[PDB]
């Protein structure tokens, strides 16, 4: 699978716009998904039954394509629907943390601080990761989307301590009620630098 | 060629916030700014219509938080005299 | 692992029955499996811990042997027995979907329609599937049974549109209330036919 | 898979203690891990998100070092703490069953009886297993800790019948309310001995 | 580069007191000022985001004493096109 | 470097009157005036703090008669970035 | 130069505990310690202002449990005369 | 590396009684005493954490027989900046 890349190849149209649906049913997953594909030609990245029995839809395309696919999705769903997200321009670092959980095992030597954060839904974690990577020069290290831990989804951002403070401010802006808990580790132990989930 | 989007703000800080919000929330290309005197500063983005109608609807929402927004408008396809005479970055 | 085939080999007796137990406590799961194999010698197919802590017991033999082991299994479990199934003749297209969830990678040329259906318990999924495909010329494509999706189990049928609506009718009769949400599709999207969970 | 052995070589100090914490969150979970490794030089075994979205922390070390890290970790967790466990000297047969969920293929021929026991948390399971090993000459065969089966954790002992009944007497009071069901199967059938989960 | 802070004052004197109290209460670099006509001027400081986050809220508290303060806002990390188009001191 | 005082007057006449009263009522060095459109002009004197701190509060009284004096301020020691990056008289 | 945090306590034990909590709870660089007689000692950390405003904020929690906290105070950017003529570690 | 235990006694005599009862009662190493002036002196022991934690609960019951004890505290891990900056006897 090479459809999870950030930029498309040179013989391909540019598709920055992304749309995530999180559903409390799997039959509604296929119904909402093929209604969205009937409405607009959106490239559907993944349609996967993940834990706590929910269904995870990620579709990719141009901006109006994803907007029209998501409006047909959210009118065909209602009533099994848990969360929705429609981003016009996902950040470039985000695209390779969507297929499978990719843990990070080696920070840099000047990696100062880490903010680890989980949310109950899935779309809150993706929205928070995008809205924090846009607002600070932080580097997303690892992220897990609802597989193996019953729906909940987490990620860790690293960088300068002041930058991860600003990123904590903006994650607290964009989650609000879907935020489970957040941790602003200022300077971790040397035995947890990179080798963090193990 | 490409679509047009604009934010006009009383106050330079609101225009800078609007410009940052338009270039972050969507994929556009900020081409410059126009300071028409009296404090009215106007940021101009150039990009395809579906992207700029998502950019400016966040640019207004961010620029009203820090100042006063005069006008927000998106032209889907400006005529070639507009980019040829009014200075919007695509000047031949 | 040749115990999950439809027909037995020539040196083996016919074993057409199938008995399914789905339990909440795993230790009572192995207790009920022990007692059901103490009474009548049913060839035990599987005793597996699945997600949301359930335990699946599947036994196989002639009809009378599976019947007697299942009545012993009923009286031993009671009361953490969640659900129970006794089939005298499981259909031939079923036996290769019970070890691991095999997902459909490709379809036929004239696969006219597809229908997805989930039940809250795995026993109702197997019961409704086996009741469906004996009363319609449908083909079962994929089937996930509570592993990694926390209790729920789904499967999809294909075929003629009138056939899959008749199979929907017989599933909705033979399941009653454990059916969570069934979904019919008249004509699946050409961008989605076959590549169904990805 | 080398810091899990019951004894180290001569160049490494022996680390007999065990500090386990199972937490309902991960952000406060890994801040608890960070503070526990700040306070004392505890050789941390693992820090992993297990199912039903919980965080599982295990550390070795000397007795005073693990107890210092446990008072710091118990300080920071107070709320998102679910269960804790501090062992001054874990039994030798336990150490290879923590990380990898290990099932057994075959027993010994003189092995008579089996006892299967499931606890709702995981620290209750490890606590009761380490208490049951140090009170009756039993052999631990298999043990599943919260991966797959949604937080819950079980294990099976074997041996002579008097030893497994004495181990039952210890486990049904060392657990408390965290016990789920404990089965003292006196003589499992020949079809099921050695291979209980398959 | 670094983060951005701004103080918008209708008045040169509020700008100078604001741009004094910003640069004293943090390690920032006042890259300068921006005039948009009609008295709306903008003191613009650059520096790390906690530094400017303290600096502008010190400058606002020391600038509301004498003059009107229109806008005070900290951009935690401006986009590269924002510096490349607008004259914000960090244009390569 | 050296201490600083400034009078922002809406109107040119009040600025010249304030500049007269400042450079007569003490020993300062009037480095001129900054205009920001809309009539707001700022006369800037610059000397030791005992001179400017009485010169500005004599010039305010003497130029409140003719103009609406917008802002009056004294900075006893402006920081090196204010002098180096803003036109306040002692640009190095 | 760089930012400044300082914890003064009445007791050397409280100062060692506060210095340990500061250099473990953030990324500061402990330059030494200052004695003023009478049991008053002062631990002094440097860095950026983001690290020290969390470092002293944790050191105050870990120093009220042992000694007696005189004063927790964080200077964002001290003047060059201060580090020129006080034993604060940053003499040029 | 090794851990840390500190006894602060108002008086030299109670500090010597504490520092003697600790080196008798467990396997620790007295490595000096810190004078703060005014009356407070601090005995400092270094070992692994199973040693100083058991020595200080003997030192504190010793030094509460001849005088006043300010703050017994055990640090099981001195960080490398505290160990390199403050006189704790293990500075390389």
């Amino acid at each position: 699978p090479e459809r999870f890349d950030a930029t498309p190849p040179a013989g391909e149209p540019d598709r920055p716009a992304l749309g995530v649906l999180e559903l409390t049913s799997i039959a509604r997953g296929i119904t909402v998904a093929d209604a969205a594909l009937k409405r607009a030609p959106s490239l559907l990245l993944m349609s996967r039954p993940v834990s706590s029995g929910k269904h995870l839809l990620m579709m990719r395309g141009q901006v109006a394509e994803v907007e029209e696919s998501m409006i047909a999705a959210r009118e065909i769903a209602g009533g099994a629907l848990l969360d929705e997200l429609e981003l016009p321009y996902a950040h470039e670092q985000l695209w390779r943390f969507l297929d499978a959980p990719v843990v990070a095992d080696a920070w840099e030597e000047d990696t100062e601080s880490v903010i680890i954060v989980e949310t109950a839904t899935v779309c809150a974690a993706i929205d928070s990761a995008d809205a924090a990577l846009k607002t600070a020069p932080v580097v997303l290290r690892d992220m897990r989307l609802a597989i193996g831990i019953a729906g909940k989804a987490f990620f860790t951002l690293t960088g300068e301590l002041a930058d991860v403070e600003a990123a904590a401010e903006v994650v607290r802006e964009r989650c609000g009620a879907r935020l489970l808990e957040l941790a602003c580790i200022a300077r971790p132990v040397d035995e947890l630098r990179g080798r963090l989930f193990f | 060629a490409d679509a047009l989007g604009m934010i006009e703000v009383r106050g330079f800080v609101g225009m800078v916030e609007a410009a940052d919000a338009m270039v972050k929330a969507a994929k556009v290309e900020l081409i410059g700014y126009e300071k028409t005197g009296g404090g009215y500063v106007t940021a101009v983005v150039r990009g395809d219509v579906a992207a700029v109608k998502a950019a400016t609807e966040a640019g207004q929402r961010a620029a009203e938080r820090v100042g006063e927004v005069v006008a927000v408008h998106v032209i889907p396809r400006p005529h070639v005299n507009v980019d040829a005479a009014l200075p919007l970055g695509r000047t031949p």
